């Protein structure tokens, strides 16, 4: 399963994912490709920011879906 | 064809800069007292209370006003026909004295906020923004009246623009510039960037024409770079769902090759309105080659990367994190210097 993470600067992060890696893990997956500390992450889906401890299939994200990555200053 | 200018400019006028200083010293530079994103940041070294709706944001809106009028004047001189108000004037007919009063109003437009709350504090926040503006004028009657504002009726007009109790965002040059100037600054954050750019473009275009509008958003990008704010990317082949900005909705493709229309205009779809099998949301790339969109939006087929050349995501983010961004958010002169530099940059060569 693959999902799409889009940044404001116009980058499309194709992730390799399975239905309920919690949102910590995907934020940890993002840290491994772009080096971004989760401290500074905000993930959005359908206009909703994904609280962690929860997870993907809970937010009903199937294949070929698009998410937004919004960066926080530290 | 165009009103004689004072030599007036946001970057040299002392009155406008004084209002900005005042707005910062007494509001924008103070901690948020609400709770939505009210926590301050120590920009790699110093504090920024209101990173989103703060000093740099406010000054950018004022800078938008300066360039929008500049380009409106050039547009009228080209013989373009711009949208008119009830008194017959266009944005090209804004006087120097009027633009000064507008910018002063702009300086106070978000002073009344207590946090970054989106919705439920709108009236309260603009009332306190209005109150701040009136307090500043009262404390400076001696110098402001009649030399800047003709009288209390003049003062009241701009206090009402700030107040915005009825949302007459097109009633006057003051209304258009204060509201659209505030609005276009959201390009620094909104996604999908293609949807929002097309939207804001179409909001501004009737007032100043396509050529002038392009120059505004091209200049805006440099305003963002100069104030260490994020510059969005644009891809006309973006496959993510198109966002209908007004009402935050969608467009839908049915089983037909075609998109669903009313009776004709494209049918608005709410985010919570569930679909038929074999229907789908319209993608950004699909919306951009819509013939009605192609005709009104010249940047429909463009590809333009965001951020900075040679920097990767976290590198770019770290740049936006630097102490220099904090300096823009805390030093009126420094921020105006940056904006002035970006404003005139194309004119040096």
């Amino acid at each position: 399963m693959q999902i799409f993470v889009k940044t404001l600067t116009g980058k499309t992060i194709t992730l390799e994912v399975e239905p309920s890696d919690t949102i910590e893990n995907v934020k940890a997956k993002i840290q491994d490709k772009e080096g971004i500390p989760p401290d500074q992450q905000r993930l959005i889906f359908a206009g909703k920011q994904l609280e962690d401890g929860r997870t993907l299939s809970d937010y009903n994200i199937q294949k070929e879906s698009t998410l937004h990555l919004v960066l926080r200053l530290r | 064809s165009v009103p004689t200018w004072n030599g007036f400019s946001l970057y040299t006028d002392e009155t406008v800069r004084n209002a900005a200083r005042y707005a910062y010293d007494n509001y924008l530079g103070k901690p948020y007292t609400g709770t939505v994103e009210a926590t301050p940041v120590n920009f790699g070294g110093q504090m920024v209370y209101r990173q989103h709706h703060g000093l740099a944001h406010t000054l950018r809106t004022m800078a938008y006003a300066e360039i929008i009028v500049e380009e409106a004047r050039k547009a009228k001189l080209r013989g373009e026909s711009l949208k008119t108000f009830a008194d017959g004037r266009t944005l090209a007919d804004v006087t120097p004295e009027e633009l000064r009063k507008i910018m002063i109003a702009q300086a106070f437009f978000v002073t009344g906020r207590d946090d970054e709350e989106s919705s439920k504090n709108y009236e309260k926040y603009h009332e306190q923004s209005r109150d701040a503006f009136l307090k500043y004028v009262e404390e400076n009657k001696s110098t402001l009246i009649p030399d800047v504002f003709k009288d209390e009726k003049d003062v009241k007009f701009y206090a009402d623009v700030i107040e915005d109790k009825d949302h007459k965002w097109a009633d006057s040059p003051a209304h258009v510039l204060v509201n659209q100037g505030h609005m276009v600054d959201l390009v620094r954050v909104k996604q999908p960037p293609e949807s929002y750019l097309e939207y804001y473009f179409s909001q501004l275009q009737p007032w100043i024409g396509s050529t002038a509008t392009e120059a505004v958003f091209a200049t805006q990008r440099q305003f963002f770079h100069a104030t260490y704010e994020a510059v969005a990317g644009f891809d006309s082949e973006n496959k993510e769902p198109h966002l209908v900005v007004d009402g935050l909705g969608r467009y839908v493709i049915g089983q037909d090759g075609n998109p669903i229309r009313e009776e004709g205009e494209l049918k608005f779809f709410s985010q919570k309105k569930k679909l038929e099998e074999n229907q789908r949301y319209m993608r950004v790339d699909e919306y951009l080659k819509l013939d009605e969109v192609q005709k009104r939006f010249p940047g429909a087929g463009k590809k333009l990367d965001g951020g900075l050349p040679g920097l990767k995501e976290y590198q770019y983010l770290q740049r936006l994190n630097s102490i220099n961004r904090a300096r823009c958010e805390n030093d009126v002169d420094f921020c105006l210097g940056q904006l002035q530099t970006a404003h005139h940059q194309t004119k040096i060569t």
